RNA sequence: AUCGCUUCUCGGCCGGCUAAGAUCAAGUGUAGUAUCUGUUCUUAUCAGUUUAAUAUCUGAUGUCCUCUCGAGGAC
């Protein structure tokens, strides 16, 4: 016997999006990730009704997926985080209305693995590096720049190889036309292994980790660490340089605490709770993810609880020395 | 080259070679051994 | 102890002499129990590195599928002097097999083992698949009988075999087609 | 004696001579020509440049791996330019 | 009784069909049927030793029911 | 090929000479009383004609014959 | 293969490839966006409290060593 | 016929082309008769020979690709841990060959393995129905 | 109304008859793998559909010998005859005609919210096209992420008899000379080909 | 009819001469395996190493006293 396959309703469920202008236009195309899917969508100033302009499967299994810039760039690739042992960077021709495979690299074996990269995916402001990595063991970085024609070249690869280290989150740092830093949550199980007693289950903080590329030396070093109080599921970047502080929020258990380097001290606050909730006390909450709103003017943040709270995070801040952090309820 | 120490092998097919071919044709029994002349074969006989 | 280990297991069978010796026994004996996983090959613990040729000197050298054989290449294959062979390059004859390719383009297509639950060992070759209540052809024929074989008529009178205690024989408590008449 | 380096697998095409040509590296074998090679610069740099993977020699052209290699996937493993020991 | 004798049968049989034939009532663990080498043909007369006696007993009861090309077949204890 | 003569030379030769020298499913010549593997039948042979191979079958005989 | 997480060998311990195999299929449900998706429906949470959990639960699983 | 070995260069030869047809057939739905050589070529695992060895690797690994890992690793559990320092080694190195490629797929087919006192060796997020 | 299919967590599915004068509940037959199951159902007497919670969808046959009354871990079992991975997992599995004057059919929806079916060949002229189809359709036009087709849908056990219509379908999306110089090499045109691809959508569903 | 001898008959085992006419093919090296032959452990006990278990390897021959390995006494 044999089966001949159709589908028929493709999937509503939507993973991953990332908003970017994609056809050199001052409109925002919205590339969404439906399961085994990539989605391109339009939608419209005025009546807002979300044009598809293009629906393709990709017959593998998304993993994360990131959109980027070459500095001061016209146009905004797309780097897919794959369960392939390859990235790939897109680019969607306008009037082709279909997407073009920029560039292929293999760093690895195939499908969802623990020490195999492609799982989180990070980036520089200035599109200078994208680095890739795995939840574990590797941690890879390309650099790319622009060809003679301005056309997008990639580099060889790195390693940022550390033995033994789980990977929480990989979050792009902004430093302006500098050596790139990269934000990666980290923690060790070394510890937990070798200690019968289960001492080390406990009493063992995941470890915040800044690395730096290096252009002119060409690999990626250590550089930063602080042990992190309590363990945060994701972090945030802040716009340093002329805008902004450059540092990173991090999203803890029942916290937010902006958590940077230089002279900067560490700024904590609570995550407000409800007057009057139902719920059980000994459910604590953390925020989902967050979208950040960058304007020339001002920006600001926006988080969610489990519940579905979002709120506005702001920064009050001496010169480039943030002294404290203000949090207003936004809506639900 | 040729030259070399004698194997129990060559040694037992030289009997059943003599035997069946008779003492007087050496070239005929050289050519079955490797590694061996007929001059050498003689000689190893009697 | 190996006594009470035997205790711990659906199916303690699995157990073995030096199985007792295991650096964990505690879990061999529930792998080695799983569902549908295979037994260790037995080769080892004999010391006679796999295989002798008492057995293999007896065996034909092979023979054709049935779809490779009907189609008549058998035959043609089948002796010649020196100078001959140096006359077969300066004669040469073309075209002995001469093979048809429309048959060559039948055989393997117009006309054309064992499951999971099995594995090959040093020794067995067709016992396990000889047993009481089956029998081979041709002792049929000396035996005589048209389509039970007669003396489990007196399997009936004396009893169950010792041998066999598990026996069934049909008709008597096993209620039969071709030539097994007992299983 | 002779293995290989396995450093990271870059994005430079890799480079055979005259006598190795033909061959994909892993399999030794000459079927199917498939896919591309790649080795790091640091395996591939200088006096390296369009060198043998193999022998020392000048590269004449591409090694491609076969269909083999490709399907168990060892030709996404470190560089398999051979060093000597 | 692990052991029987056993009479009156025609070459065409051989070791494969007393394996075969006797097995059908108890296993034979060890079968001795003589192949005569110098007219290269056998007498027809076989020896059984079995796993132990229980077998061999059943073997003298059952046993003597085999019938060896149409002809008869002696089976008793040794 | 001058080669291929000798193989076929040397395998009549041993067959002349030789009851327990055999071949088996493979090409192989075997002793089938020291069960012993020989490359070449000659080879193969002067183990046949050697003293230890006498001996095994001696063994076997007196073995058989009690 | 040494510096391949995973590679087992012959002292190889239970412990230690169970929560082996554990860390593996931790990794294929942060993987696979769907199963991830049921194990939300079936224990109501976020799927970040999901992965959260799990993150946990990766350097922990059967507990403490022997 | 050849597998089965008068020698142990039929093994070893007929077990490379088992390696090569299972690379060549995969995909199609051939896989059933691959399993019944499989059984044939299980046995040979086991020899110090070099060529022989490795050959019966390469076999093993096309064998893996074209059967799937399920019915392999079935026939690679109980070696694992088998008292003797032998079988551990060799099964052991079979595993690690089915478990550097498909890591991923393997998930599934590990067996249920009940819990002892210290450690809890049951993943309970398979058991979650709806 | 004869049997009864159980379908395991873990071990999968065990063929169980019901004999009604003695009561007793009768295993077999099982399958020759493990597999986590979500649901299952019957094509027909002898086949079994079912799906993974890892999002793998299996079709298991009985052989046409199976003993009906009967009294390692198993006497006889049945040979695995479909084996194709979705990707997406599957939590109900039914079959049914989906269009009126439409072939009887197979409905899979999944949890990612997307609603598929499976579909048998009636020919084999439309089988080997396909097929064709699928080869030079993977090599000429790569899945887009770099990661294989055929591994993907392979994934977790071997595809075994079955054609994968999404990628059939992108025939459409390829440049033309791309779609030409493939219906070349399937010495068709891309009216032919693309028309014959509606065919079975058409006839079968929407 | 028997013995011996003989004759016939039947059955079973059951490559010419010459100057011998003249003349006479071997690659290498790096790794590695297999198959032949020859030769060695009647060691007793215990302890340790080691093995799946063996095997193997590693160490010594109830204690004290007296007399000339043996004898006696005390345990
Ligand atoms: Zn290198
Ligand atoms: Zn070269
Ligand atoms: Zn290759
Ligand atoms: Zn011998």
């Amino acid at each position: 016997m044999f089966l001949y396959n159709l589908t028929l309703q493709r999937a509503t469920g939507i993973s991953f999006a990332i908003h970017g202008n994609f056809s050199g236009t001052k409109q925002q195309e919205i590339v969404v990730s439906r399961g085994k899917i990539l989605e391109l969508l339009r939608p419209d100033p005025n009546t807002g009704k979300v044009h598809t302009l293009l629906t393709v499967e990709v017959f593998g299994v998304i993993r994360s997926l990131m959109a980027f810039r070459l500095t001061g760039g016209t146009k905004d690739y797309i780097v897919v985080g794959s369960d392939s042992g390859r990235i790939v960077i897109l680019e969607y021709q306008p009037s082709k209305n279909m997407f073009e495979k920029i560039h292929q690299e293999t760093f690895g074996k195939s499908g969802c693995r623990r020490i195999v990269p492609g799982q989180f995916l990070a980036v520089d402001p200035k599109g200078r590096a994208v680095m890739i990595s795995a939840i574990e063991k590797q941690k890879l970085v390309y650099i790319l720049n622009r060809d003679a024609a301005a056309r997008l070249t990639i580099s060889s690869p790195l390693e940022a190889h550390k033995a033994n280290t789980l990977v929480y989150h990989v979050v792009g740092v902004d430093v302006g036309f500098e050596n790139p830093m990269f934000a990666c949550l980290e923690m060790d199980y070394e510890e937990a292994d070798n200690d019968p007693t289960g001492e080390a289950a406990a009493n063992t903080q995941q470890t915040l980790t800044f690395y730096e590329l290096d252009l002119g030396l060409n690999h990626v070093v250590r550089k930063y660490s602080e042990p992190l109080e309590e363990h945060g599921n994701f972090l945030i970047t802040v716009p340093g340089g002329s805008d902004g502080p450059s540092g990173v929020l991090i999203c803890s258990e029942n916290y937010i605490t902006y958590k940077n380097f230089g002279d900067q001290p560490d700024i904590r606050c609570p995550i407000p709770r409800r007057r009057n909730d139902l719920d059980d006390p000994e459910r604590g909450m953390i925020f989902v993810c967050s979208a950040t709103h960058k304007t020339k003017s001002m920006f600001f943040f926006l988080a969610q609880t489990e519940q579905g709270d979002i709120f506005k995070i702001t920064l009050e801040t001496d010169e480039d020395m943030v002294t404290e952090i203000r949090l207003k309820y936004f809506d639900t | 080259i040729k030259g070399g120490v004698w194997r129990n092998t060559e040694d037992e097919i030289l009997k059943a070679a003599v035997m069946k071919y008779g003492k007087n044709q050496w070239s005929r029994i050289a050519s079955l051994l490797h590694r061996k002349s007929a001059k050498q074969c003689k000689a190893r006989w009697y | 102890t190996v006594a009470e280990l035997k205790q711990l297991v659906a199916r303690p069978d699995v157990v073995e002499m030096h199985d007792v010796t295991a650096q964990d026994p505690k879990l061999l004996v529930h792998l080695k129990a799983t569902r549908n996983s295979v037994p260790v090959p037995r080769h080892w613990c004999f010391k006679r590195k796999y295989l002798q040729g008492k057995r293999g000197i007896e065996k034909p050298p092979f023979e054709l599928p049935d779809f490779i054989k009907r189609t008549g290449i058998q035959e043609m294959r089948e002796q010649k002097t020196m100078k001959s062979k140096m006359r077969e390059k300066v004669r040469p004859k073309m075209g002995k097999i001469d093979i048809d390719y429309q048959k060559l383009h039948d055989a393997f297509f117009k006309w054309q083992l064992t499951i999971h639950g099995d594995l090959y060992y040093e020794g067995k070759e067709f016992e396990t698949r000889k047993k009481p209540g089956d029998l081979s052809d041709e002792l049929r024929i000396s035996l005589g009988m048209p389509v039970p074989p007669p003396w489990l008529i007196a399997m009936q009178r004396y009893g169950p075999p010792p041998s066999y205690p598990n026996l069934k024989i049909p008709g008597l408590n096993s209620p039969l087609y071709g030539d097994v008449f007992g299983t | 004696d002779l293995i290989f380096c396995r450093k990271q697998a870059g994005v430079a095409i890799g480079r055979l001579c005259e006598k190795c040509d033909g061959k994909c590296v892993i399999c030794d074998s000459y079927v199917r020509p498939c896919t591309l090679v790649r080795i790091c610069d640091e395996c591939n740099y200088g006096s390296y440049q369009g060198r043998c993977v193999i022998c020392g020699g000048p590269g004449v052209s591409d090694a491609y791996y076969c269909k083999e290699c490709t399907i168990q996937e060892k030709d996404r493993d470190g560089c398999p330019k051979i060093v000597n020991l | 009784d692990a052991t029987v004798y056993v009479g009156g049968l025609d070459e065409k049989v051989s070791e494969p069909l007393l394996w075969e034939l006797f097995l059908q009532a108890g296993p034979v663990v060890n079968t001795h049927m003589p192949k005569d080498r110098v007219t290269g043909q056998h007498q027809g007369y076989g020896f059984v030793e079995f796993l132990s006696e229980e077998d061999a007993d059943y073997a003298i009861k059952i046993m003597n029911m085999i019938k060896l090309y149409g002809k008869p077949i002696r089976v008793n204890k040794a | 090929s001058s080669s291929e003569s000798n193989r076929d030379r040397r395998e009549r030769l041993r067959q002349l000479a030789l009851p327990y020298f055999m071949k088996n499913h493979l090409g192989s010549y075997e002793c089938k009383l020291c069960l012993t593997l020989h490359n070449n039948e000659g080879s193969y042979l002067a183990h046949t004609q050697g003293k230890k191979h006498q001996t095994n079958l001696a063994r076997r005989a007196a073995k058989e014959a009690k | 293969q040494s510096k391949y997480i995973g590679t087992g060998h012959a002292d190889t311990t239970k412990w230690e490839w169970l929560v082996n195999q554990h860390r593996d299929s931790y990794c294929s449900y942060m993987g696979h966006f769907d199963l991830l998706n049921y194990f939300a429906i079936a224990e109501n949470e976020s799927k970040a409290r999901v992965r959260f959990n799990l993150m946990e639960k990766m350097l922990q699983p059967c507990g403490p060593p022997a | 016929d050849a597998l089965m070995d008068r020698d142990l260069v039929h093994r070893q030869t007929a077990s490379a082309v088992v390696q090569h047809m299972s690379l060549g057939v995969y995909g199609f739905g051939c896989e059933d008769s691959l399993n019944h050589l499989l059984n044939y070529v299980w046995p040979n695992v086991f020899e110090t020979s070099p060529h022989v060895i490795q050959a019966v690797m390469g076999a093993l690994e096309g064998l893996r690709v074209a059967i799937g890992p399920c019915r392999m690793l079935q026939y690679c559990l109980q070696g694992l841990f088998h008292p003797a320092r032998k079988v551990r080694d060799v099964y052991w190195k079979i595993y690690n060959s089915i478990y550097i490629g498909s890591q991923d797929a393997l998930i599934a087919h590990y067996p249920r393995i009940y819990n002892d006192d210290k450690n809890t060796y049951i993943r309970y997020e398979l058991d979650y129905i709806l | 109304g004869h049997r009864v299919i159980v379908s395991d967590v873990q071990e999968s599915f065990i063929w169980v008859r019901y004999k009604r004068n003695e009561n007793q509940l009768i295993i077999f037959a099982d399958d020759t793998y493990p597999r986590w199951v979500t649901t299952a159902s019957l094509l027909d007497y002898d086949t079994v559909a079912g799906a993974d919670k890892f999002g793998n969808i299996c079709v298991v046959r009985l052989p046409p010998n199976t003993n009906d009354e009967v009294d390692n871990g198993a006497s006889q079992k049945a040979e695995v005859i479909m084996n194709y991975h979705v990707g997406e997992t599957v939590l109900s599995l039914q079959k049914t005609t989906l269009i009126p004057g439409g072939s009887e059919s197979l409905v899979y929806t999944t949890l990612s919210g997307g609603i598929g079916i499976l579909v048998p060949f009636t020919s084999h002229e439309d089988h080997d096209f396909f097929q064709h189809v699928e080869m030079h359709l993977r090599s000429e036009h790569p899945p887009l992420c770099g990661r294989d087709h055929l591994s993907f849908r392979s994934y977790y056990f071997p595809v075994k008899n079955v054609i994968d219509g999404d990628l059939c379908e992108q025939f459409n999306s390829m440049e033309p000379n791309k779609q030409k110089n493939v219906s070349e090499e399937l010495d068709r045109t891309p009216p032919e080909v693309s028309k014959k691809l509606e065919d079975i959508r058409t006839r079968y569903a929407f």
